[PDB]
């Protein structure tokens, strides 16, 4: 870019703004990383639900098999009284990230039931009780994925600003400072020094001419 | 210090017609010609239009195509320096392709080898025609491949199924002109025909 | 005692006169353009401003005992409030904790009730420190980490 005092001021302002924006983006990325760590911890904690509720559902299934032998299956698939599975979605916002929220049958709205099997009460209390845990796990996984993507984007932007933009601007500021002070200021003194030399030469010539008379 | 704001350089460029500017970065990367294709310029391209026409009608157009490819490569590099190699359009990927080839196989010259000490003009013409033909065939495949996935995303597949012709394109610069003018022109023509047939068949196979 | 008023051209300190007088003196009380735009009549940017030897003025015999403590607490809390406002500009302000809102309201009160002194509202240092304590007492007694012991018990009770 062309070096000038106004250009130097503009470059300094751009560097200051870049530093401020980098700090703000680092803060946002740190907050998003904290939220992602919390979501990962929650998912790890709720992973054990997928084992506990599964064991309970297995026990209920064994009890139902011992009660009525082979389930009807086929047309109605049997094995349950609840869980008319229908899923509804919601969008929450955390640190500017649109974290989805999930609700479904036996874990929210859109649920219905009718009759059931012999142990259908037990099956609902164990096999259909895992529905809430599954919905929570799915919501946690979706939130973790969204947070990971947003954190990756923010970290890429922050790293680019720290490495490329600021280190691009600062050499430009140094070159602009050098071009002005290193050349224009030096030339101004040299021009004036040569002018003073011309004046001194004129005075000396006048004095010598007067003395020769 | 390399700055082109020096009084000598400014006064020279105020009157010189053709200007082969050089970049220190390319010299650092052992490029050798070191001619920065983005800043250099030549006002004499207008006068030599008659010579180009009586030589080859293709060159006047493939030159513009190559210049456009270079400008697009510069813009893409500027974008990817911060966005990242992902999320690039397959057309943009095909543009960066053969732009790498033009950089490392056409503009680059060793200048201390039996092959790159001298280079006849029409040899460079055939090199440019081959590179532009590769670019045009790739973008023709991108335009229509019996589906968007089969049209443009297939560059990775091309990199393998067409790898031999790509290697021959990048290695066609290694042949010394002292090996006989008809020999080199025949080799260039054969390479062009082989690449054309292979890529046309591949674009006409499964799509 | 000198309080020379110096104009810094181009609103920067790199100018030869301010940069030259910086070494000779021992402080800098900047007037900030943005605060003037924000219509705060004394636009003194307190956080950038400092006195290189402000410790001598603070003491027991002179002034009041809690001067240094309240000064440091005000400094730190202002910085925190500015940082929290900057964060709320980008985090949507829904995720801010209770302490973040406390610092936000403290920053607003400090800008609109403390700095914005009237052109003729003469304030003795004692009532100025009373105002400082009024702003400070919003935070819990345990939250004012920078305040030493035996001072919170003295003044935090109001």
């Amino acid at each position: 870019v062309v070096p000038t005092v106004t250009m130097l001021g503009v470059m300094k302002s751009r560097l200051v703004g870049a530093t401020r924006g980098h700090a703000l983006l680092k803060k946002k990325s740190d907050a998003l990383t904290v939220q992602f760590r919390q979501i990962l911890k929650n998912i790890v904690t709720t992973k054990e639900s997928m084992g506990e509720v599964m064991k309970d559902s297995s026990f209920a299934l064994i009890e139902a098999k011992y009660v009525a032998g082979e389930n009807i299956k086929h047309i109605v698939l049997e094995n349950v009284q609840n869980a008319s599975i229908k899923v509804r979605s919601r969008q929450e916002n955390i640190a500017g990230v649109k974290i989805p929220k999930f609700e479904y049958f036996t874990d929210g709205e859109t649920k219905n039931d009718l009759t059931g099997l012999a142990r259908g009460g037990q099956q609902v209390q164990q096999c259909r009780a895992a529905y809430v845990k599954a919905i929570e796990l799915l919501v946690e996984l979706a939130s973790l994925q969204t947070s990971f993507l947003t954190l990756d984007e923010a970290i890429k932007t922050t790293n680019r600003r720290v490495n490329a933009l600021e280190n691009v601007v600062k050499p430009r500021l140094e070159n602009t400072i050098t071009y002005i002070k290193g050349e224009l200021d030096e030339l101004e003194r040299e021009d004036f020094f040569r002018l003073k030399k011309i004046q001194g030469y004129k005075k000396r010539e006048i004095e010598r001419q007067l003395a020769s008379s | 210090g390399g700055d082109f704001s020096d009084p000598v350089t400014s006064a020279t460029l105020s009157i010189v017609q053709v200007f082969w500017g050089l970049d220190k970065k390319l010299a650092q990367r052992k490029h050798f010609p070191s001619v920065n294709w983005l800043i250099s310029y030549s006002k004499y391209s207008t006068a030599l239009e008659s010579f180009y026409e009586q030589f080859d009608p293709d060159f006047i157009n493939i030159r513009t195509k190559a210049r456009e490819v270079l400008q697009r490569e510069d813009d893409l590099n500027e974008i990817v320096q911060l966005v990242g190699k992902d999320a690039l359009a397959e057309g943009d990927k095909i543009t960066l392709e053969t732009a790498k080839l033009l950089r490392e196989d056409y503009l680059a010259q060793n200048a201390f080898t039996p092959y790159d000490k001298f280079c006849p003009f029409y040899k460079s013409v055939w090199m440019m025609r081959n590179i532009i033909h590769f670019y045009n065939l790739a973008n023709q495949a991108v335009e229509k491949g019996a589906g968007m996935d089969g049209q443009k995303i297939t560059y990775t597949l091309i990199k393998h199924r067409l790898g031999d012709l790509f290697y021959r394109l990048v290695s066609q610069k290694f042949e010394d002109p002292a090996e006989g003018e008809p020999a080199l022109v025949a080799k260039f023509k054969k390479l062009h025909e082989d690449l054309t047939a292979g890529f046309r068949a591949l674009e006409d196979e499964t799509r | 005692t000198q309080i020379p008023i110096l104009t810094m051209p181009n609103d920067d300190i790199t100018h030869p006169t301010p940069d030259l007088t910086g070494y000779i003196t021992e402080g800098q009380i900047y007037i900030d353009r943005q605060l003037q735009n924000r219509q705060i009549y004394p636009p003194i940017n307190v956080l950038p401003s400092l006195s290189r030897l402000m410790k001598s003025a603070i003491g027991e015999g002179m002034t009041r005992r809690d001067h240094s403590d309240v000064s440091n607490q005000l400094y730190a809390n202002y910085a925190i409030g500015k940082d929290v406002q900057a964060m709320k500009a980008v985090v949507g302000e829904e995720a801010l904790s209770s302490e973040d809102l406390l610092y936000l309201e403290f920053l607003d009160k400090f800008e609109r009730k403390f700095v914005a002194q009237g052109a003729y509202d003469s304030r003795n240092i004692f009532q100025s420190l009373d105002l400082a304590w009024t702003l400070l007492r919003i935070f819990p007694r345990e939250l004012l980490h920078r305040i030493p012991g035996k001072t919170l018990d003295q003044y935090y009770s109001r």
